[PDB]
């Protein structure tokens, strides 16, 4: 939260190498393999952790919308379904997962849920999922896992063209249905 | 005798003062304000719009429809036949009217006078007049 | 299925990736294509461009005209937070296209159709729905006073 | 969260804020209320000790056109006049990491001093050496040990480049 | 799909947005080619002129650049046929007497795919990207 | 090394090059800056247009031409770019200089000539141009681009 | 920068939410995780003494 | 050697403790310190200014004279950042040059030298190295065109 | 009757205006744009510079040079030798020229007009206008 | 060295850097003090009137103040020597009849050459100070 | 104590007093404002001419009277600049009060007249001038100068 | 603080041996190539300081820093460092010279 609070002197889409340390390197390099940082932090183990998009993973939090849809604050869970991690880049891991939406919309409960698509950046621990072939205004979520674990993200609901945010979302993994 | 590196100059500056939405709309308004301003004999000209209001939505309308048909000629700057084409569709909208042919000089005092606040660079005004007056050469008979 | 602000919004953001430059070039290919399409779908409208030469599509003044109608659209756009210019501007566009005889109401469906064909081509994550929903607005208001 | 001192002051720490002159820590007078301008640890001289090395690697923005690699500054020599305690003055010597191919290194001498309120090595060219490069660093991590370092120019204090120190 | 006139757009604009900042240049060009290298290991045979053993040597840097600057001539002009092909024709004799088998083209498309829409993380179409990929290197081979 | 072309000379030559390429058409621009540049120094030294033979110089608004000023164009722009590693940078003139080797009748008269031309060309489509900067690192650009040059 | 509107309450927790400044420990549990109902200790007694230095 | 970006932010940023004042004094007093050294080491040029009153080196006319001097300097170092405009003002300075007779090239080389000899003294932390770098630049394009 | 306080506030502002290097540039600009726009009969003078275009390097030369010798007299104000030679000096630069000595009015209320906008303090107009003319009446016959 | 027209400037521009912004000018004024004290404690008795003992006071404050000033005064007029020598030939006047030996003075001058690179931090000559300030002092004493 | 001349108010005038001393020939602005004042106070009461015989002020462009007006404008600076501390002000001041009773023939007519002065001539180099503050606190600061003064 | 017994005529004062740069080539890992700079404590009066160019190896059999002059540097001093108190912090070092070994001087090294 500190680190977040100070900010780096990294250009965008570039990942700072150590906490105090001065050096800059492409995100498409961040878990790839080698060794790029002077220090080898871009290939460290808490960098490099693939467990926030383990597959069977199943994050919930509460949805609170302030744009785009009236509705009010409800659960929301973003499943792991699956992940793909090429050998020939390893710089980021394909994940592929289900986001449902406990709604009581008219008097009783409804599930709202749909199929999605997207990645996990190591470098900014960034989740992105956007709906597969959902027309249907399903919006996407972004979140981000910067609470210092692989437990727990601060999420959003945004428009994929635009990254608007329509919703504020705090996932944990808690996780057991 | 608006070259190459003369219209890609205009283009750039143009984008500069146009491409921006967020100041688009100032960048007219001022155009206009500083017009009528420096050449009220001009004002007649512009009562279907009710150019004595010029922060009214019937004038507002018309500046906008101004800056585009602008952009439009600036862009075909460098399509010969469809510059021509655009210019003598201009002339079309232009020539039923009375208008003094010296009034665009004026219009290009008044773009030049306002052009620097939204310009992050230095105005190159030989650019900027040369391709002007190949518009306004088209545009007028 | 009204054009809502969030709609609005979007179509503006998304719009400086379909065409949008310093040269016409994008606007030419585009809009070019959203007319085959139109002809292609309601061939009896092409008679309508002959002032333009349709028939010579390479011409200056069909380009020339491409480009007129793309920044008219532009123009449109623009000033969708701005919903008293708008309706000044889209009252002037429809009086401009009263004065053309043999423009239909159904002919503006099929530019829309075809628009909404066209655009998802040049640019990914275009948001459709939005698109027919404030395209629809904006041609009824420039398509009324015409004849279906 | 910083402090609301002035140029020339520094924060006295502790649990009420007091801010006091560059000048009057370590002198063996007590000016702050709870005297920590004369702590033990406030008052360390380790980070201008002789042999003393900070090293880091080095992101430049001007000056110099050669990508990231390390900087040592090492304390060479120091004196600390007993009449004028507030300031450890140093001769200390800049040098770059270069390629095994250069074999041609650059190394830059100097002299300035440690601020113990300040917790700041400053350092400018040794007398009579071309006003090439100085050095300022930051010992702001809480020990001895680490130092945010900029290597500028001697003048106008202008940021070539910047290194994470680390004691070595 | 195919390399339309408006698909060809597109791919363009997405260019644009993935190329135009000379920023990461040299860094996208060399995350292609980790990825392409770690595909077909035996294709760094080919670049022992231009230090392939080392794809972070000035040498090879200067590579995958002149590389990226061909490929951003090629994508340019998939509006202007004439100059395509034209640029097309140069690669092409610039790549004729080096034994290369489709293998390694399909080595270079698939590491392009993948770095991309890392680069853009956003809004791209891997189907117009296959398509204008495969009109690009097909004017390559022959 | 520092002075001539220093760290600050390129940061400013990249800053100030940057401003030409804004659009989605950037290929539409370099094309006609190069077109511009390559028919004035046939124009200014008539013994270089047939050394362009090959890319039909001939017919400027043609499609091999076209191309070929992007290549000249994208040449630049890569070396410009290029100017934070100076390593990488040299490779890469080192291989220009080769391919302008195997072009018999290219002199390094043509390269004095043509840096004229750059910088007058520049002065007017750049507002912000810092002449003794781009001129201290094109001097040595140019120079070893042109450094394997028989004549 | 702060969670919550300028009169608002952050219940804090792993799932974060905003409560009215006016309903912290009126005995009515606002927060999804009571966190409003259970600040409710007084750090004044009668009796007291708090010592302040400039 | 040549003059660098880095050099001419230097001299820029160093030179508002060299004079630079809403007073003239330290103007005087440096730029005289400067010319007193030029006619020590060439003592041919010391007739060149008997327009000014080189005579009477507290007259207002040689005072006002070194303050046009320290100015125009001023002028040249403030444009470091403009190389156009320092390029039409350097020509300007030449031509204001070339009409008096007797100024050559060594003479430009000598001030040089002594500007070079003076600044250090007045002021700590003054880059002579970029000075003479710098220098170099603006004297070659003002004593071109005079005699060598 | 430029006295010491007048010429202390004159020197304090004019530092303000011509001291900060990041906007020097854009307040010599400014100052013509307004001369020109307010009195075009004086542009014919500037025709050996660019008058006509205040954004070509000749004319920006030249805006340098004015503000430098208004720098200077202004700067000499309290040393009445030097201060004399000095505008003698402008003198004999301005006398060949047929110059209507009630451009020096002109120009001082270009001056004033732009002037503010590079203050951070109020202008003080009477200051400015004594000064100014203490200098004027010596640089005309 | 020796005091010059233009190390006399030097000085005066350094001083300026130093002295004029009046912030920590008691503080820099009381660093010189303790330092001078620290050196020769012997010289406190000569300020028995003003507080010596205790440096702290507002009276020696007030003190140490005053000298700065006239110091400032000294420095000031390095360039206007008629001026230069009338605040000398006044500070000589204010400080005769007191038995202050060649020692005392030494001592000012090595707490002013410490505390004022502490001041500064930057760019700063002591052989021209040096030289001024033996200059001034030469000028205090006769 | 607050109310005349409180914490504000001193900080008001130190901040307002700071704006004069931008540069590094601050003396010549010093000496100058000195000598205005001085010679004003002269003329408004010409029986005080006489007091400053000792510096020379028939000549006050010369060496002496030029030190001296550095003498007065610098106690007034320390004095203002000392509005932070009450106990060094008061110390400050009150050995002016003592320098000024050794002069026999100052009165403190002369005192409430230089005030006027001061006021008049702060209002013109001052920019921005807040006389509520300034009266407020000069009259104290001039007060105690005057406070020793046998007339 | 070095005790000198030839070469320099100066009374003890410190030495300060810094390594600047290092390489370990990983076909041949037992060396460890460093460049180093030797330099001297001297007096505040001094302010023209030496300051020497080194180039050698550690050598973690030997537990041994050995140092020469760096290319083209005029042979005047090499160091030979060794490390046998226990750890990575100590060495007994000798400032010798690079063509003799002959001991010019010893300093007890430890690491700041
Ligand atoms: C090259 C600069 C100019 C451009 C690009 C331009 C372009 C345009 C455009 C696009 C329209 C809209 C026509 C329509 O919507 O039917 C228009 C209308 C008009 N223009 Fe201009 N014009 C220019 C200069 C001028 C000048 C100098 C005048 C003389 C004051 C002028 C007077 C008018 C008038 C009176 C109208 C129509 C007013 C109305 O619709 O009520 N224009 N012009
Ligand atoms: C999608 C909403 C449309 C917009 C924003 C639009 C825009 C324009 C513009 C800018 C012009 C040029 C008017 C001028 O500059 O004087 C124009 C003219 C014209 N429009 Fe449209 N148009 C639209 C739809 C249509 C439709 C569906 C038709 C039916 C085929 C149509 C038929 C025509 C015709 C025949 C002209 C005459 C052009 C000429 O003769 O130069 N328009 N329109
Ligand atoms: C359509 C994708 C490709 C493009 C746009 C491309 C473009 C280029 C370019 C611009 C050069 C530099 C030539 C010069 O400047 O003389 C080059 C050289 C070369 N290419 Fe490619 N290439 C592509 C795919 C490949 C493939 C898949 C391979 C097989 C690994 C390959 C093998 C080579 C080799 C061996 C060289 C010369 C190496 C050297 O410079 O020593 N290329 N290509
Ligand atoms: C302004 C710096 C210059 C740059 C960056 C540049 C760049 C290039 C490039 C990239 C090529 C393409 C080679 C290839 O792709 O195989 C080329 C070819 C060529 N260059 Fe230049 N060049 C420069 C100056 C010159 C000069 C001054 C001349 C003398 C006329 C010259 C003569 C040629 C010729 C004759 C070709 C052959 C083109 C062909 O046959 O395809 N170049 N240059
Ligand atoms: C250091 C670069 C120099 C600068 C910036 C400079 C600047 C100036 C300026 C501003 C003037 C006044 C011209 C006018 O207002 O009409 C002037 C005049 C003059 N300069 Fe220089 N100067 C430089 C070097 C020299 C050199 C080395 C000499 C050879 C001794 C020289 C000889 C003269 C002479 C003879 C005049 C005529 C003054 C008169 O009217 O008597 N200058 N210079
Ligand atoms: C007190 C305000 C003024 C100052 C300080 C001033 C100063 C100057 C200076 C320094 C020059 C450059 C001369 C040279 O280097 O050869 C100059 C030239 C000139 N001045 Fe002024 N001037 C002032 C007012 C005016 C007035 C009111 C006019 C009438 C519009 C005027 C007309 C000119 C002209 C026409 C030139 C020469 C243009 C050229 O060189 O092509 N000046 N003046
Ligand atoms: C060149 C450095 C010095 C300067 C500028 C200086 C200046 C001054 C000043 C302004 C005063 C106040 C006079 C008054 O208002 O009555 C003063 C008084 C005095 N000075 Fe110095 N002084 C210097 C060095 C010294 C030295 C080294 C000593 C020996 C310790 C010394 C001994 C004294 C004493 C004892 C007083 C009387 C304080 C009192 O009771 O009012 N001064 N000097
Ligand atoms: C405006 C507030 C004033 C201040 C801050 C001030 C300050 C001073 C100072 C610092 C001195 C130098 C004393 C010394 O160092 O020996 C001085 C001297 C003197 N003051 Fe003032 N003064 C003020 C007002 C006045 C006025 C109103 C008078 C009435 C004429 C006056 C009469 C004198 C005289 C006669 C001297 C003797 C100077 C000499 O002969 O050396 N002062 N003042
Ligand atoms: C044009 N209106
Ligand atoms: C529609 N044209
Ligand atoms: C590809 N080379
Ligand atoms: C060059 N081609
Ligand atoms: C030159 N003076
Ligand atoms: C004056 N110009
Ligand atoms: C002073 N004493
Ligand atoms: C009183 N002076
Ligand atoms: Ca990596
Ligand atoms: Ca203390
Ligand atoms: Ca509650
Ligand atoms: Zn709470």
């Amino acid at each position: 939260r500190v680190s977040h609070v100070e900010g780096t002197h990294c250009a965008k889409k570039e990942f700072q190498c150590g906490g105090y340390d001065q050096e800059c390197i492409s995100d498409l390099f961040v878990c790839d393999g080698h060794k790029d940082c002077h220090n080898g932090h871009d290939e460290a183990e808490d960098v490099c952790d693939t467990s926030p998009v383990k597959p069977g993973n199943i994050f919930s939090g509460t949805s609170h919308w302030h744009d785009c849809l009236l509705r009010s604050d409800h659960v929301t869970r973003v499943v792991i379904k699956g992940t793909i991690r090429r050998n020939y880049f390893k710089s980021r891991i394909w994940v592929r997962a289900q986001i449902e939406s406990d709604l009581i919309h008219d008097g009783k409960k409804e599930l709202s849920d749909f199929d999605s698509k997207g990645y996990y950046n190591f470098a900014n621990r960034r989740l992105v999922l956007i709906p597969i072939a959902q027309d249907d205004k399903h919006l996407s979520v972004i979140c981000d896992f910067d609470r210092g674990d692989s437990r727990r993200a601060s999420c959003h609901r945004v428009l994929e063209g635009t990254l608007h945010q329509c919703a504020n979302l705090s996932v944990h993994l808690q996780g057991h249905h | 005798d608006c070259s190459i590196l003369e219209l890609l100059k205009v283009k750039n500056q143009w984008r500069e003062a146009f491409g921006e939405g967020h100041h688009r709309v100032q960048f007219g308004l001022e155009l206009w304000k500083r017009f009528f301003d420096t050449h009220p004999e001009v004002k007649g000209l512009f009562k279907g719009v009710n150019g004595d209001n010029i922060y009214s939505p019937e004038f507002a309308a018309h500046a906008e429809r101004v800056l585009s048909g602008l952009d439009m000629t600036i862009g075909l700057l460098d399509d010969t036949n469809a510059f021509k084409a655009q210019v003598t569709h201009l002339h079309s909208q232009h020539v039923e009217r009375s208008i003094n042919p010296e009034f665009y000089e004026h219009f290009l005092g008044a773009l030049l006078h306002v052009l620097p606040k939204y310009l992050g660079t230095k105005l190159d005004q030989d650019a900027w007049t040369k391709c002007f007056h190949t518009i306004a050469d088209g545009i007028k008979g | 299925d009204c054009c809502s602000a969030e709609d609005r919004r979007e179509i503006q953001h998304i719009w400086d990736t379909v065409w949008s430059s310093s040269f016409t070039d994008r606007k030419v290919a585009i809009a070019g294509a959203v007319f085959k399409d139109l002809f292609h779908h309601y061939p009896s409208a092409k008679g309508l461009f002959e002032r333009v030469k349709v028939a010579e599509p390479d011409s200056g003044e069909y380009h020339s005209h491409l480009v007129r109608v793309a920044n008219g659209l532009d123009l449109l756009i623009n000033l969708f937070q701005d919903t008293q210019v708008l309706d000044k501007q889209l009252a002037h566009l429809a009086e401009q296209h009263i004065l053309r005889k043999g423009v239909t109401q159904q002919f503006f469906k099929g530019i829309g159709e075809s628009f909404a064909r066209v655009f998802p081509q040049v640019s990914s994550c275009f948001n459709l729905e939005a698109w027919n929903r404030c395209f629809h607005t904006l041609a009824d208001r420039i398509s009324r006073d015409l004849p279906h | 969260e910083g402090d609301d001192c002035k140029e020339h002051e520094a924060p006295c720490g502790g649990d009420v804020p007091q801010c006091i002159s560059d000048l009057f820590f370590c002198d063996g007078h007590k000016d702050c209320k709870n005297g920590r301008d004369e702590d033990k640890e406030v008052c360390s001289e380790v980070p201008a000790d002789i042999g003393s090395s900070f090293a880091g690697v080095v992101s430049w923005q001007a000056c110099e056109e050669a990508t990231p690699h390390h900087a040592v500054v090492t304390i060479t020599a120091n004196e600390r006049k007993e009449f004028f305690k507030p300031r450890i003055w140093v001769r200390a010597i800049l040098a770059f990491e270069e390629e095994e191919h250069e074999h041609h290194i650059k190394t830059f001498q100097l002299r300035g001093y440690y601020s113990f309120g300040d917790r700041t090595l400053a350092l400018g060219p040794e007398r009579g050496t071309k006003p090439v490069y100085g050095v300022r660093c930051h010992f702001d991590r809480g020990d001895d040990d680490h130092a945010d370092c900029q290597i500028v120019n001697p003048a106008s204090l202008f940021v070539c480049g910047n290194f994470a120190a680390e004691r070595h | 799909s195919e390399c339309d006139v408006l698909t060809r757009l597109k791919v363009k604009a997405q260019w644009r947005r993935a190329y135009s900042h000379g920023h990461n240049r040299e860094d996208f060009a060399q995350a292609i080619w980790r990825a392409l290298f770690a595909q077909v290991p035996d294709s760094r045979t080919l670049f022992k002129r231009v230090h392939g053993h080392d794809t972070t040597s000035p040498e090879f840097q200067a590579h995958a650049l002149r590389v990226l600057a061909g490929f951003d001539i090629a994508i340019s002009t998939l509006d202007q046929p004439d100059a395509l092909k034209a640029e097309l024709d140069h690669l092409e004799k610039q790549h004729e007497g080096r034994h290369i088998p489709d293998n390694y083209f399909d080595a270079f498309k698939t590491a392009l795919l993948h770095v991309l829409p890392a680069q853009l993380g956003r809004c791209w179409d891997k189907d117009a990207w296959s398509a204008c990929f495969d009109h690009i290197a097909h004017g390559i081979k022959g | 090394h520092q002075f001539c072309c220093s760290a600050e000379d390129r940061n400013i030559v990249q800053k100030q090059w940057s401003v030409l390429w804004g659009d989605t058409e950037s290929s539409k621009v370099k094309i006609a800056f190069g077109r511009l540049i390559l028919t004035k120094l046939a124009k200014e030294i008539p013994e270089v247009k047939e050394l362009f033979n090959k890319v039909d110089i001939d017919n400027p608004e043609g499609g091999p031409f076209s191309a070929h000023c992007l290549r000249i164009l994208n040449a630049l722009d890569m070396s410009i770019n290029l100017m934070d590693d100076p390593e990488a940078l040299d490779s890469a003139l080192d291989h220009l200089a080769d391919q302008h080797h195997d072009r018999p009748g290219v002199k390094k008269a043509h390269f004095k000539k043509i840096a004229e031309i750059l910088h007058t060309g520049l002065q007017q489509v750049l507002d912000d141009y810092n002449a003794l900067s781009w001129k201290s690192c094109f001097k040595g650009i140019l120079g070893k681009i042109a450094s394997k040059l028989q004549g | 920068d702060p969670s919550c509107p300028d009169h608002e309450h952050q219940c804090g927790g792993d799932d974060p939410q905003c409560v009215s400044d006016l309903l912290v420990c009126d005995g009515i549990k606002d927060c999804r995780n009571g966190d409003d109902e259970s600040h409710c200790h007084n750090p004044f007694h009668a009796g007291d003494d708090f010592v302040g230095d400039v």
